[PDB]
């Protein structure tokens, strides 16, 4: 079963800023790859899965690129409704793992 | 609409066997797989297991050795039960559906908290 390495566990950025979270899956999971965005609170939400697809809803500032083992999610300009925990997990498989997860946080 | 719903005893005293439905409805019992991720608070989440619609599981190692997944065709729930629980089980347990590679749909976990 692939492990999942996401990357960096924690993050600051100011608004407007570009922002760029990786997986990276240890054993090719096929694009099978789904990210999801929790803030403080609730349960996570599906942004992305597939890599590359935005789950319904999902406005176009985040996306999420790599194939193989490698993948990445992006926010194009960190919004503060935006400010928020994000974790990808695989599903090539059963056990469908989670990344570490990315602490977004506004740079005080 | 499409919802899931865990519901349970909040805590839980340490030894004993904490257990959770999800309430489902919106979808199907049988061509749908539930999925079940906790998080112990301030930790991240992690993949407890799932059961399909067909009652069989597939459970993350470190549990399986003491968490069982259920089913009730007959009410629209699934059940998750962990066993001699201890101070390292305490957190939000989260019920989702599985559909397509995705957990397209969450519950709002319910919390349990361990200890005598």
């Amino acid at each position: 079963d692939i492990q999942m390495t996401q990357s960096p566990s924690s993050l600051s950025a100011s608004v407007g800023d570009r922002v760029t979270i990786t997986c990276r899956a240890s054993g090719n999971i096929h694009n099978y790859l789904a990210w999801y965005q929790q803030k403080p609170g609730k349960a996570p939400k599906l942004l992305i899965y597939y890599t590359t697809t935005l789950a319904d809803g999902v406005p176009s500032r985040f996306s999420g690129s790599g194939s193989g083992t490698d993948y990445t999610f992006t926010i194009s300009s960190l919004q503060p409704e935006d400010i928020a925990t994000y974790y990808c997990q695989h599903f090539w498989s059963t056990p469908r793992t989670f990344g570490q997860g990315t602490k977004v946080e506004i740079k005080r | 609409q499409v919802q899931l719903q865990e519901s349970g005893p909040g805590l839980v005293r340490p030894s004993q066997t904490l257990s959770l439905t999800c309430t489902v409805s919106g979808f199907s019992l049988t061509g749908y797989g539930v999925n079940w991720v906790r998080q112990p608070p301030g930790r991240g989440l992690e993949w407890i297991g799932m059961i399909w619609g067909d009652g069989n599981t597939d459970y993350n190692s470190a549990l399986k050795s003491r968490v069982t997944m259920l089913k009730d065709t007959s009410k629209n729930q699934f059940s998750l039960r962990l066993s001699s629980v201890t101070a390292a089980d305490t957190a939000v347990y989260y019920c989702a559906r599985e559909r397509d590679y995705r957990l397209d749909y969450w519950g709002q976990g319910s919390l349990v908290t361990v200890s005598s």
